[PDB]
């Protein structure tokens, strides 16, 4: 009122921890995907 | 040997454009004038907490990169000599050297009470009261420390002053 | 013997620079977001009654 | 938001490839054709009605 | 006049040429200095140049006018040989290495069946001109520099070499134009997705890029083998490392993703049926599209070379000396045994066409 | 194979490279329409090598250990 | 240079003012002293501007070129040191230069002419305008620096308007005007020297064997120091040189072992460390570029000059009336040489030229 | 932690006859390192100039008795030994230090304006 | 090749030009000449002789050695025994 | 803020020699409200687009076209 005071009720609290989670799928699915990509140019390239 | 010197011919600075060849020096004049001061290139010289203003001038709410400013490690490579910071006895010896080795053409920015005049170390044994006791200085920039503003300003009176350089039109009028 | 991901996972990782495709993805998100930079001198930044300058 | 001041230079940098690949493309070409038409310049630059 | 200038116009004509295709590359150059600043600045959430030149499309002139109106130091006159010898070499090995780049079919300076051998025997030039720099200098920091710059070049040089080697094994040619053509069913990023990732990284350490910036790293040795130059022979060595940076990303995008060929093969040929193939246009069109692919592959490569930049700092030299030979050699070693026996096992041994 | 166009693109390279160095000596203004400190040759403060400021112990042609030499 | 450079702290000038210095004679300290220095951004400008500014007196510095003058400022403390922009042919800059000054001192000077300046207009028409401006705006002291040649009557243009320049200054301002006539100055940067130590020296065979007396330039803006602050030396005229006669040759072959450019035995041919050409074709060079190169060159004028020896005015006065002992050049030669040393670099050791190394260098140069 | 170069020890000597030889034994290293001041610092002088200004600054201190006072002096010469010889100070300290240079009368003075 | 070349002979005239060019009381010097008595040398007078000999056959008084030497002979001994030539670089050696 | 939206609206509200005079000084194009003039001549302008930053919803266009201060 006469001063600088937060209020009555306080303020609504805030985010500090650590907030990074993970994204992306499992290294297996990764893994399997390279070998099929590899898989398929291969298959291309011996076409060609 | 007879000489007949005019009497009123106005100086370089008044000078207006006569004859065809002013208007082709002075547009040599501009093309470098416009290169070097949107190629404005300070060198890496923070000394003290003018220093920190000096970064925020960098930073993303002024971002000097957008004005085609960039800080250089080497006086090879800068054309401008930001002292900010407070200059000792102990260093100004570094501080000529690293300012001779800048080739021309170079200019000097003395920047917070410390590189203008000492300021709050006026009176201290150890500190050089005003850099330009050592090195020529072009535009002096008030402040403890000059806000990134304040330096921003100091470097548009720099620019305005460079833009208004006359070195090929000189010769051909002055030599 | 006690690594509770397996080599083929950890290999996966590693060859495949899991994390630095992860700083890769955070540093374009920024290319798409509003930059802080103000156009001085045509604007000024903040300013208070309390503040220091000519005298 | 797109940042289209940034994608600036890259435009230019795209029309960069097409100035070199247009004046190639083109007149690499046109020359070996007009120098296919004959062996005298009257029929290598005269082009006939027929 | 008129018959005297018509012939004249075609004397001359394919010195025209050359000229276009070398401003053609310098404007890439030029404004890949400032695309770079551009898009560091926004993912930085800055903005970059943006007041020199409407948009800040001029930056790239006045960087190189103010420097070309500098002061050249040197300790006489008649040392002219010593900043510019190193700075030159440089400069020419990397231009003359645009020669085999074809922008389109046949659309090369150069054209062999050694043209890969010639792109990498002219790029290993380039990094004697960077150690000349270092001729018993006086200064401590360029001499540093050129330790460095050596053992960045027994690091990539290797793996560089045989990355490409590989693709040329795939086609069985050593000709750049062949090895484009070959990946019309496919490109050579999904078979060979690890190489490319590979030659990026052996790219980024040619080129002295971040993260393998230890050559010229501002917090270690100031400027690097550059801390004693200006003028004109800063320009120079700056001109050719950007030069590099496009030729890579060139190169990227030629080895892995078909070159000039088109996305889809279906709208290159809508576009083209909008022209007559009797008139001139159609092959003006022709080149604009077939570079268009081109540049849009190198373009985004050159946005990768920025892109790493502002996402990874820097990795020591000696760290980067172990991991070519203990990881990115066993690798590279490893594929072009894997592939051959591939090929051999399906009875689909490369042969020239 | 045709290599004419191949040779005057070395040709322009070359010449090109003379350029640069050429249009830098011919556009910089004289030491005279600059502060006049003389040639470079006679600035000895400024054609000195760079040391960040203090000058140390000049070694141009000792020895340089190598770390990596073997490999 | 000193502690205190006058000679008491209360000085009247020639027009009536009673000038009172404060200080001991530093930075902060004044001498009451006001003084224009025309041509202040020149080789010798630099050190007058130096040696005036740094004991506090006042000093006023005429300019055309603007990056020039910013060093100068570095010499006094605030307020010590003013610039003008002025032009010799424009009279008002000229007379606003001289308005507060009790000391003009003319360094203003050239050995060539360009496409807007004669000979005659910077030695004469120049020295004539700022000596009758000095005397309408009542400064008590003018001190003129003509050449060491000086001659009327002489056949080169440099010599005679310079002595024409001595002439025409005593009649505008005055019997009271002191006249200075300098030998060639050996210092850093000094022309005097650049020209030796250039290695390719076009025509070294015509050009150096010219014979004059090197005086140190410090001591010639020493003397100009003891000139301004001493009315006793007003209507003077003062030779300026040193003891010891030298020809360029003899300097340039003393040169040539200082910078070791002889390690190497086919190195100073080859390099072109000599040039051996006709003095027609000399002249011929010389004329073309007075109209094609945008830079003094050697001219015509500087190729009469090397047939001409210094000749000395024994009537004139010279360092012992300022009370100097000149300096010899074989103390000071090395120390001005030196950053043209090729290699050096401490690699193994500095050979330092004493007085005495320098004086034996010079009998092995004259020994075949 | 390792000690820099030409690093010694502080230690107060007791006996007279000790700090005379440490004194010795300090003035011929700074004559054996003259060339090299020249060398490192590129002075205007030749050695032999050096060492009689080593000699002169010596000699200055040469009739102190007391040995507390010889420790402080010895310790301080030891110090500016390690400075110069590591080209720690700059070229141009060493410069002025060799620019070092009949009184005036008293009228002189008088006329001047004295001290 | 690295090894000594000097005599006694040829140390001891050499030792007698160094000393004749400070101011000696006397312009005779041999083997048992004293610097204390017959030269006349104060403590900083001895010691720069000592060094400017030094100067001559690049070898290097000890501390001992220096603050105990009385003769020229001495001195001659000194230098005989100790004196070595400089190490050359590879290429001086073996090419 | 960035985006070539924004950039066409403003241009649209401005028109040609408006924009274009910020095109030469201010690297960017922006309209806004006028809430007054100085005795030196120069206009001010409040911003109300909502896509906007915080800092910049206030500017000034000075009376000089080259330079400004
Ligand atoms: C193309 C599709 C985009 C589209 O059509 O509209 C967006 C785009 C303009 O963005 P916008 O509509 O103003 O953004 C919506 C709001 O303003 C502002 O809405 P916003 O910024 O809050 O939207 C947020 C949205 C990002 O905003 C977007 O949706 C843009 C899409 C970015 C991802 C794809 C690139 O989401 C993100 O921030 C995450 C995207 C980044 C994640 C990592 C990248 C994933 C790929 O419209 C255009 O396509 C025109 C601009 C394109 C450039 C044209 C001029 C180029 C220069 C030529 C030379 C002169
Ligand atoms: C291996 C699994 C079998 C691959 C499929 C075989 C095949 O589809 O061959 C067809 C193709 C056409 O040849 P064709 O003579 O017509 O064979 C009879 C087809 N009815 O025959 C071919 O042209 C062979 C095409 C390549 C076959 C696949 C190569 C796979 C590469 C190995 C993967 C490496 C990654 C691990
Ligand atoms: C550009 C061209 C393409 C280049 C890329 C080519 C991609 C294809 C890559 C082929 C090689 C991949 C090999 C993956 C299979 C072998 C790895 C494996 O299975 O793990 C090793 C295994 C040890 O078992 P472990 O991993 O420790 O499991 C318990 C952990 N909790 O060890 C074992 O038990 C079996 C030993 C391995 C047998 C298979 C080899
Ligand atoms: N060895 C020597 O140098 C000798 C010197 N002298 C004379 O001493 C005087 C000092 O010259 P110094 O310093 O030694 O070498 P400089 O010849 O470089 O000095 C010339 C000075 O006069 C100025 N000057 C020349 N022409 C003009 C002009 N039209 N308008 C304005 N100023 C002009 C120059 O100004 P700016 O630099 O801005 O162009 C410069 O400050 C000269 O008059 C010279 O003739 C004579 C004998 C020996
Ligand atoms: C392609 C290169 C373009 C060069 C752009 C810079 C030109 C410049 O700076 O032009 C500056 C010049 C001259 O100065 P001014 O500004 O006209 O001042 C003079 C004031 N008068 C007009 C009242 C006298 O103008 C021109 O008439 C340039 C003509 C160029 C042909
Ligand atoms: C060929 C080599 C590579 C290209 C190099 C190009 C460099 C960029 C040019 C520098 C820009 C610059 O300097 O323009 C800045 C200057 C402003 O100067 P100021 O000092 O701010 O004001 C002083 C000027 N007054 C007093 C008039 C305000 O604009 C001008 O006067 C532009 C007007 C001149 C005419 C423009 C149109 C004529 C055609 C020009 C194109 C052919
Ligand atoms: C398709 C070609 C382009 C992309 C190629 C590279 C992709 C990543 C390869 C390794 C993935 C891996 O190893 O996956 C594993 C890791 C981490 O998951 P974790 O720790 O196991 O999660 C824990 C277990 N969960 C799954 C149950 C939660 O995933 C990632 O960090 C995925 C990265 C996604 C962001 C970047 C994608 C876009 C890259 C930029 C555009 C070129
Ligand atoms: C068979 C499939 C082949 C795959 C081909 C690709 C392989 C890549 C290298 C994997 C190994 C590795 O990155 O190794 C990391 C090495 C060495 O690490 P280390 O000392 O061994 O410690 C790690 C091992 N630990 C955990 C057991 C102790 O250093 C580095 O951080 C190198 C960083 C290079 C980053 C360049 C990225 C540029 C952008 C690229 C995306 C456009
Ligand atoms: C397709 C396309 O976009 O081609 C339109 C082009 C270029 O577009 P760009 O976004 O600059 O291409 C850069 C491509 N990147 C964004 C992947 C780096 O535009 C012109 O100027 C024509
Ligand atoms: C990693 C992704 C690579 C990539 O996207 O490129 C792979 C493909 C296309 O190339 P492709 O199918 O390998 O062969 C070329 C196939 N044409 C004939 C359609 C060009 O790209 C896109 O369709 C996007
Ligand atoms: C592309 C960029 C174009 C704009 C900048 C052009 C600068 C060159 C003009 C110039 O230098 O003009 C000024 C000159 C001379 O004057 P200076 O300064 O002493 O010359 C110094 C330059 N040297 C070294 C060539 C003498 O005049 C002339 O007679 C030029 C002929
Ligand atoms: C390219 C052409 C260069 C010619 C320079 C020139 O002719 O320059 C020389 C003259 C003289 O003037 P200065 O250079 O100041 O004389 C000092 C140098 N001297 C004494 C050695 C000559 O200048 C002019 O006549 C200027 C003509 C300008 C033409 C337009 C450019
Ligand atoms: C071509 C496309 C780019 C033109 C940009 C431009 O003309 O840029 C405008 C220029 C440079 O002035 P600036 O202050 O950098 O303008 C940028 C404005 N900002 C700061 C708000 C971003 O001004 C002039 O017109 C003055 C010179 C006359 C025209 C000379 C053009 C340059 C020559 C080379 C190209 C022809
Ligand atoms: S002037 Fe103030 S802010 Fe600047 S360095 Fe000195 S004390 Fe720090």
């Amino acid at each position: 009122a006469t001063q600088d005071l937060p209020p009555i009720s306080g303020y609504a609290p805030i985010q500090w921890k650590r907030n990074l989670p993970s994204r992306g799928f499992r290294p297996v699915i990764w893994f399997l995907g390279l070998c099929t990509a590899t898989g398929y140019g291969f298959y291309q390239i011996s076409l060609a | 040997y007879s000489s007949d010197l005019p009497t009123d011919i106005p100086v370089l600075s008044k000078r207006p454009h006569t004859n065809l060849l002013d208007y082709t020096f002075t547009t040599f004049d501009k093309m470098k004038n416009w290169a070097r001061k949107s190629s404005f290139w300070p060198m890496t010289f923070g000394l003290a907490c003018c220093a920190v203003e000096m970064m925020h001038v960098s930073a993303p709410r002024y971002d000097q990169d957008r004005l085609g400013i960039i800080f250089r490690a080497s006086p090879r490579q800068s054309d401008i000599m930001i002292v900010a910071g407070t200059v000792t006895n102990k260093m100004a010896p570094a501080l000529r050297q690293v300012y001779d080795q800048m080739p021309y053409p170079r200019w000097v920015i003395s920047m917070g009470s410390c590189a203008n005049g000492g300021g709050y170390y006026h009176y201290s044994y150890s500190v050089v009261r005003g850099v330009d006791r050592i090195v020529p200085v072009d535009i002096y920039v008030p402040g403890c420390p000059p806000t990134s503003e304040a330096l921003m300003y100091g470097v548009f009176q720099l620019q305005k002053k460079m833009m208004d350089g006359q070195t090929h039109r000189m010769w051909y009028r002055s030599y | 013997e006690e690594s509770s991901e397996s080599a083929l996972s950890k290999a996966t990782k590693w060859y495949l620079l899991s994390e630095i495709f992860r700083g890769l993805y955070i540093t374009l998100e920024m290319y798409f977001r509003a930059p802080y930079t103000i156009y001085y001198p045509f604007e000024k930044g903040p300013v208070s009654p309390r503040f220091r300058g000519e005298h | 938001m797109i940042p289209f001041e940034a994608l600036i230079p890259y435009a230019i940098m795209f029309a960069g490839f097409c100035l070199g690949g247009g004046v190639m493309n083109s007149a690499i070409t046109a020359d070996i054709t007009k120098r296919a038409r004959g062996p005298n310049q009257e029929i290598k630059r005269n082009v006939g009605e027929d | 006049m008129l018959n005297n200038l018509f012939d004249f116009i075609e004397y001359i004509e394919y010195w025209l040429i050359i000229v276009a295709f070398v401003a053609s590359v310098l404007i890439v150059v030029a404004y890949l200095t400032v695309a770079e600043r551009k898009t560091m600045g926004y993912m930085q959430r800055r903005l970059g140049p943006n007041a020199v030149g409407y948009y800040g499309v001029l930056m790239a002139v006045a960087d190189a006018l103010k420097l070309l109106s500098k002061e050249i130091v040197l300790p006489h006159n008649g040392d002219i040989i010593y900043v510019m010898s190193g700075p030159l070499i440089s400069l020419f090995s990397v231009l003359l290495s645009w020669a085999v780049i074809p922008f389109g079919p046949g659309l090369s300076l150069l054209d062999s069946e050694y043209s890969i051998i010639y792109l990498l025997a002219s790029g290993s030039i380039g990094v004697f001109g960077t150690v000349i720099v270092g001729w018993m200098s006086n200064s401590k920091y360029t001499v540093l520099a050129t330790v460095r710059t050596t053992a960045q070049l027994i690091s990539y040089e290797l793996v560089l070499t045989t990355v490409v080697f590989i693709i040329a094994l795939i086609v069985s040619s050593l000709n750049i134009n062949v090895i484009i053509e070959s990946q019309y069913n496919i490109w050579y990023i999904i078979p060979f997705f690890p190489l490319c990732l590979i030659f990026f990284i052996s790219a980024l350490a040619e080129t002295a890029r971040p993260p393998f910036d230890n050559v010229e790293a501002e917090s270690e040795l100031v400027s690097g083998h550059m801390t004693e130059l200006s003028a004109s022979p800063f320009v120079i060595f700056f001109l050719s490392e950007y030069c590099s940076m496009v030729l890579m990303s060139t190169l990227t995008a030629i080895f892995f993703f078909g070159g000039y060929l088109p996305f889809s093969n279906t709208i290159h040929h809508l576009i083209l049926n909008l022209f007559d193939q009797h008139s001139i246009y159609y092959f003006i069109i022709e080149g604009i599209l077939l570079s268009g692919y081109l540049a849009i592959k190198a373009n985004f490569f050159m946005f990768s070379f920025v892109w790493i930049r502002a996402a990874a700092p820097r990795l020591r030299y000696d760290l980067l000396i172990l991991f070519c030979w203990y990881v990115l050699l066993p690798i590279v070693f490893a594929i072009v045994v894997f592939a051959p026996g591939i090929l051999y096992c399906f009875d689909a041994l490369p042969v020239i066409i | 194979m045709l290599q004419d166009l191949f040779n005057n693109y070395v040709i322009l390279v070359g010449i090109l490279g003379l350029i640069f160095l050429g249009v830098n000596y011919f556009i910089v203004e004289s030491p005279r329409m600059d502060e006049n400190n003389g040639n470079i040759s006679d600035y000895i403060e400024k054609s000195g090598p760079f040391e960040c400021g203090f000058s140390s112990f000049e070694q141009s042609h000792n020895p340089i250990p190598i770390a990596f030499i073997l490999v | 240079v000193s502690t205190f450079p006058l000679k008491s702290d209360i000085n009247i000038t020639k027009s009536g003012k009673t000038l009172l210095s404060v200080g001991q004679g530093g930075r902060s300290s004044r001498t009451g002293f006001t003084a224009t220095v025309f041509g202040g951004t020149g080789f010798l400008g630099r050190v007058v501007v130096s040696k005036l500014a740094k004991h506090g007196t006042n000093v006023v510095v005429p300019f055309r070129n603007d990056r020039a003058r910013r060093q100068l400022k570095v010499n006094g403390d605030l307020g010590v040191v003013n610039f003008v922009e002025f032009d010799i042919r424009n009279l008002k800059s000229i007379e606003d230069s001289v308005k507060y000054s009790d000391i003009v001192i003319n360094l203003i000077g050239t050995e060539h002419f360009s496409k807007n300046f004669s000979i005659e207009d910077v030695n004469i028409g120049a020295a004539e305008r700022i000596a009758k401006a000095a005397k309408e705006a009542g400064v008590s002291r003018l001190i003129h620096v003509s050449s060491y040649n000086a001659n009327p009557s002489s056949s080169s243009d440099f010599y005679a308007t310079k002595g024409i320049g001595e002439q025409v200054v005593r009649d505008n301002f005055g019997p009271d005007a002191t006249i200075v006539r300098p030998a060639p100055m050996y210092f850093r940067n000094s022309p005097f020297l650049n020209e030796l130590l250039q290695i390719k020296a076009l025509g070294g065979n015509v050009i150096f064997k010219k014979e004059v007396y090197p005086v140190h330039a410090l001591q010639v803006g020493e003397a100009i120091e003891r000139i301004a602050f001493d009315d006793a030396t007003a209507g003077q005229t003062y030779e300026l040189f040193g003891k010891e006669r030298y020809s360029k040759k003899e300097l340039r072959e003393m040169i040539k072992h200082i910078i070791h450019i002889g390690q190497r035995g086919y190195y100073p041919y080859s390099a072109g460390f000599y040039l051996p050409a006709p003095e027609p074709f000399l002249y011929a060079f010389a004329l073309i570029r007075q109209y094609i190169s945008s830079q003094p060159r050697f001219n015509v004028d500087q190729l009469k000059r090397s047939h001409i020896n210094q000749e000395i005015d024994q009537s004139a006065k010279t360092f012992t009336d300022l009370g100097m002992v000149p300096d010899e050049l074989s103390e000071y030669l090395y120390r001005y040489v030196k950053p043209h040393i090729s290699y050096t670099s401490q690699t193994q050791n500095r050979t330092v030229y004493s007085k005495e190394d320098i004086e034996k260098l010079r009998d092995y140069v004259n020994t075949p | 932690t390792n000690p820099t170069a030409f690093a010694q020890t502080t230690r107060y000597v007791k006996d007279s006859t000790e700090m005379r030889t440490l004194v010795l034994n300090l003035y011929r290293r700074y004559l054996r390192h003259s060339r090299g001041f020249v060398n490192n610092y590129n002075l205007d002088i030749p050695a032999s100039q050096v060492r009689t200004k080593i000699r002169q600054e010596f000699e200055r201190q040469r009739f102190v008795k007391d040995l507390p006072l010889k420790n402080v002096l010895y310790m301080k010469a030891q110090m500016e030994f390690q400075e110069l010889v590591n080209f720690w100070k700059q070229q141009c300290h060493v410069m002025q230090y060799f620019e070092s240079i009949k009184g005036d009368s008293f009228v002189q003075k008088f006329l001047k304006g004295a001290q | 090749q690295s090894a000594s070349t000097l005599t006694k002979e040829d140390v001891l005239t050499r030792s007698v030009s160094v000393l004749r060019g400070f101011e000696v009381k006397t312009k005779d010097i041999d083997l048992q000449t004293t610097f204390v008595q017959d030269l006349g040398m104060d403590s900083l007078d001895l010691n720069d002789a000592l060094v400017a000999l030094e100067e001559e056959f690049d070898v290097v008084f000890d501390d001992k050695t220096a603050n105990e030497i009385k003769t020229v002979g001495e001195v001659v001994d000194f230098v005989l025994a100790n004196y070595l030539p400089t190490e050359q670089s590879i290429n001086h050696t073996i090419r | 803020s960035s985006s070539i939206q924004r950039t066409l609206r403003n241009l649209w509200k401005n028109g040609f020699k408006k924009s274009f005079k910020q095109l030469q000084g201010y690297n960017d194009i922006k309209s806004g409200r006028l809430v007054g003039t100085d005795s030196f001549g120069n206009k001010f302008y409040e911003v109300d687009d909502p896509v906007e930053i915080h800092m910049r919803t206030r500017f000034v266009e000075y009376t000089g076209f080259w330079r400004q201060d």
